[PDB]
RNA sequence: AGCACCGUAAAGA
């Protein structure tokens, strides 16, 4: 089993500091700085931050779990400057793209030596500091680019975003791939299992790591409830953490007695001078309709309106004269004049950046935003209101999770300006003190990993000789997290000192999980030509590895069965839209033969893959796999590639625009990848075809610049 | 030619699902993307090293690629540009793995870990590249008392 | 209250849119003959790129412009 | 929470 030694240090109240180190190396604590400081700060650093800096000085990796808005980004800048002092290179992994652009703008303002990498652009890569997403770094680690041998400091933001299902593999794999001679920082939110994470990093790098945890916060919050029609906000918990359910009981009584509302709430808020306010509604039509309702009011002067017109024009002047004549632009601009804004992943990103900037200024007070602000921005406010607790994620129409409740509440509270922040929660249902308590005061949800094996992983790992998957699985978090749950039946057996479990769980104490899926993936790869006996690659593998933005087995089969070799330029774009697009729509479309026929061959190949998957028992279903690919935008993309107008396009489908933009950007990425694949096998007509399609897509707005850049 | 698929090289034909290729019996090493490799150096250019594989061009090891003594990794400066010679003499041998293949045909190769790099004294043989099975773990350590 | 913008915003790009010497022998003197090798000062010449009744009217407006 | 589907009672012409 993994031997590991964890320890605590004698410090003062304000935080908690604990180390995790190899089980056979004694502990000699950190040492004070030597010489000048890397970056002097105008103010005085908390114990939290100065401990982080003291750790970063002695060249030791760290974990930092503290609520947002606590200047958690200081350790990052210190590390960056320290690296730029020793000629080293440093890296900053931010999954989001817009957050990455913001961090790049900041680091560029400050240090003048930075470089951005992202799916859309690339800047000054010969920079001692590289800001970018994580998947880029994954591809690097695979292809051992010229960076891993130079960068000594990595810094991760939003590891808690690893708790998801579709992307929690990336951060893990990246960590497993980094070399022992690296150092790096983790900047998370509150998570109670930090000790396990640190032990994992240690046993994984044979390196010591530090952990800082604190509930500290500069702007304490006050939570209130609003029941339907109560016309009165009821306190529940106070700054001091004193939860008083007396008012909560009164609120429930009002609920029971009850048997154009959020408007009333915002009017209250503004009469209280509690502005500005954020509004978290877990949908899109609701946000938009609330904005429509509240258009009547005005929370700005006239000079502010002229100034907003100025900035808005200076921003959307980068577009054409026609994209200006777009219904969203017009039908929104007055809402911005009036001081209310809306933000959700269904807009054009131009207006999104515009609104985020305006909010950073203060030219809009009430903002209807669902979950974007919750994660990837530093733009706090004075008060926040939850339109309702319920939401949708994955499949379940679950209640709100304390983790997300707090991730959003952290928004409220502007340092300096606001002596405190006002959270409010709307309710229209009986909710006894248990659920309300575990929601409001309950602690965050732990950081469990997903670590679902994937094709790309297996193939890109078969390329290599020194690294094999079994290693990956035995080094992951999903495995290291199955050694503190082991003592249970092990303790039962120790008592027994039943024996069936003894034999089995003793031969399964330090063993591997999730192997059967690995063997089945291998079997598929063999049956389809993507590998061979002896577990070695085949041409198909070196064609699929180049693809990462979609299902690559089926793309390679489409190639090696001769589909794109007979079609035209755009039809390929459409058949790829059939993959990037993953949303449902109301009305399935009617498609012409020239454009539909190919999809039938696509579905035949899909059925073949499904049968080959079922033979090996991947617990897979056929109907889903086949229907997981929505062609609802084939005609959209066709007409777009014919060189048409975005307004002549947003109509054909009852879908928002931002989804189209995401579709098309992923599509262009996939086209670059397919060009490289054709470049690999040896064909040229196909790569010219795909490149021409790319040249057809990018016209006006799907690939505009980021105002933050 | 004239809507007719005409061979170009002597060997056996191979028909993958819809792709028709040929697998000659003697060729010079075409560059793959993960294949390990052994190479004898030929030149030392201001920026990089030029290496000789049984390839149709002069393989390339960028100064950025070669690992450094131990793990003392900060960045590459002019001092490294001048040690570019005193460490990797012209004529020496390197056991690397490919990094990428350029459109001009050349092969840029690197050193993923410390198991790779420069080689000791040992001995060497030069055979044809079409006589090594494409498989895994080219690095063997045999019971006879040696390694290959 | 507030009336004006901020600077961090006002920085973005979409928004902005020896010695001497006196030789009495050669103080107030100037060259009397100068060596040139250009046939333009020498001689007047039209504009190279031209056009006749239709080809590339852009060159026609260039003719109208530069030949006066 | 919502959108859709089905049935049910009532009013006018
Ligand atoms: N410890 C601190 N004391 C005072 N102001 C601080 C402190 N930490 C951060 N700030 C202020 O917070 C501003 C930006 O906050 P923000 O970027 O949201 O912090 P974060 O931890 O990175 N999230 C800075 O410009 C500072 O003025």
């Amino acid at each position: 089993m993994p031997r590991v030694k964890v320890q605590s240090v004698e410090t003062v109240e304000g935080c908690t500091h604990e180390v995790a180190l190899p089980a056979e190396e004694d502990y000699l604590p950190l040492k004070p700085r030597v010489g000048k400081a890397a970056k002097e700060y105008p103010f005085i650093l908390d114990a939290f931050q100065r401990e982080a800096i003291q750790c970063v000085d002695n060249n030791q990796s760290v974990l930092v779990s503290a609520h947002t808005s606590a200047g958690k980004t200081v350790c990052a800048e210190y590390a960056i400057a320290l690296a730029l002092r020793e000629k080293q290179r440093v890296i900053f992994t931010s999954p989001i793209k817009a957050l990455s652009n913001q961090k790049y703008r900041e680091m560029y303002e400050e240090f003048q030596d930075v470089g951005l990498m992202t799916g859309d652009v690339t800047i000054n890569p010969t920079a001692s500091c590289l800001v970018m997403t994580t998947e880029i770094l994954r591809s690097m680690l695979y292809r051992g680019s010229e960076v891993m041998r130079e960068v000594a400091w990595v810094i991760f933001d939003e590891i808690h975003y690893m708790r998801d299902s579709e992307r929690g593999v990336v951060w893990e794999e990246t960590i497993i791939l980094l070399p022992d001679n690296v150092h790096y920082v983790f900047l998370s939110a509150t998570i109670p299992n930090a000790r396990q994470f640190a032990e994992w990093i240690c046993h994984l790098h044979k390196q010591p790591c530090h952990v800082i945890y604190t509930d500290y916060r500069p702007t304490p919050l006050q939570h209130y409830i609003f029941p339907a029609g109560g016309d009165g906000l009821h306190l529940v918990v106070d700054e001091n953490g004193d939860f008083r359910e007396d008012n909560f009981n009164t609120a429930m009584q009002v609920l029971r007695d009850a048997g154009s509302n959020v408007f009333k709430i915002v009017k209250m808020i503004m009469e209280r001078n509690f502005q500005p306010v954020i509004i978290f509604s877990f949908s899109k039509k609701d946000c938009e309709a609330y904005a429509l309702q509240m258009t009547k009011l005005d929370f700005n002067t006239d000079e502010e309106k002229k100034m907003v017109e100025e900035v808005f024009s200076n921003a959307i002047d980068c577009l054409s004269d026609e994209d200006k004549k777009l219904p969203q632009v017009e039908h929104v601009l007055p809402l911005l004049k009036r001081g209310i804004g809306i933000h959700h992943g269904g807009l054009l990103p131009i207006l999104k950046e515009t609104i985020e900037i305006l909010f950073s200024e203060g030219l809009i007070k009430a903002l209807f935003a669902t979950e974007t602000f919750a994660m990837g921005i530093n733009m706090p406010a004075r008060t926040v209101l939850f339109t309702n607790a319920r939401k949708f994620d994955g499949k379940d129409f679950r209640w709100i999770s304390s983790g997300e409740y707090i991730q959003m509440s952290g928004r409220a509270g502007r340092r300096g300006m606001d002596d405190r922040g006002i959270v409010i929660l709307m309710v229209d249902e009986k909710m006894s003190p248990t659920i309300g308590k575990q929601l409001l005061k309950g602690s965050a949800d732990p950081l469990n990993s997903a670590f679902h094996l994937t094709y790309n992983m297996v193939l890109n790992l078969l390329r290599v000789e020194e690294i094999n998957p079994e290693y990956m699985l035995e080094k992951s978090f999903y495995q290291f997290q199955h050694y503190r749950a082991i003592p249970g039946v092990v303790e039962k057996v120790k008592n027994s000192e039943d024996i069936k479990s003894a034999k089995r769980e003793l031969k399964k104490a330090r063993t591997v999980l999730q192997m059967d899926e690995l063997k089945c993936r291998k079997r598929v790869l063999r049956r389809l030509g993507f590998a061979t006996s002896s577990d070695v690659i085949e041409m198909k593998g070196r064609v699929a590895c180049e693809i990462s933005s979609a299902d690559e087995l089926l793309l390679t089969e489409m190639m090696f069965n001769g589909l794109f070799n007979d079609l035209s330029a755009e039809q390929a774009t459409a058949l790829l839209s059939c993959f990037v697009f993953q949303e449902n729509s109301s009305e399935m479309p009617k498609l012409t033969e020239q454009l539909a026929g190919p999809l039938r061959q696509m579905q035949e190949c899909a059925k073949r893959i499904a049968k080959v998957s079922a033979e090996a028992k991947l617990e897979i279903d056929e109907e889903t796999y086949l229907s997981s690919f929505k062609p609802h935008l084939m005609d959209v993309v066709y007409t777009w590639a014919t060189g048409a107008t975005f307004a002549h396009i947003c109509k054909m489908t009852d879908v928002f625009e931002g989804s189209i933009i995401r579709c098309m950007r992923r599509l262009e990425e996939l086209l670059r990848q397919m060009c490289q694949a054709a470049k690999a096998i040896g064909n040229t007509e196909l790569e010219n075809k795909f490149a021409e399609g790319i040249t057809k897509i990018k016209r006006d707005i799907v690939f505009a610049a980021s105002l933050y850049l | 030619g004239e809507e007719k698929l005409i061979a170009s090289v002597a060997g056996s034909v191979e028909r993958v699902n819809k792709l028709i290729c040929v697998k000659a019996l003697k060729t010079r090493y075409i560059g793959e993307v993960g294949d390990i490799v052994v190479g004898r150096i030929t030149e030392v250019q201001q920026k990089r090293w030029k290496v000789e594989t049984n390839s149709r061009l002069d393989s390339v090891l960028l100064l950025s690629s070669m690992n450094l003594p131990g793990g003392e990794l900060r960045r590459r400066s002019a001092e490294d540009e001048l040690a570019m010679r005193g460490f990797l003499q012209e004529g020496d041998l390197i056991s690397a793995e490919v990094q990428a293949v350029f459109s001009d045909g050349a092969v840029s190769l690197h050193t993923r870990s410390l198991k790779y790099g420069k080689l000791g004294q040992g001995v060497l043989v030069q055979v044809s590249p079409s006589l090594v099975k494409r498989q895994k773990t080219h690095f063997h350590d045999l019971p006879c008392g040696a390694s290959v | 209250r507030k009336t004006r913008l901020s600077k961090n915003l006002l920085r973005m790009k979409f928004m902005q849119r020896h010695w001497y010497l006196d030789l009495p022998e050669l103080k107030e003197k100037e060259s009397f003959i100068i060596e040139e090798q250009s046939f333009l000062l020498c001689e007047d010449l039209l504009y190279g790129r031209m056009s006749f009744r239709g080809f590339n009217p852009e060159v026609e407006k260039l003719m109208l412009q530069m030949n006066a």
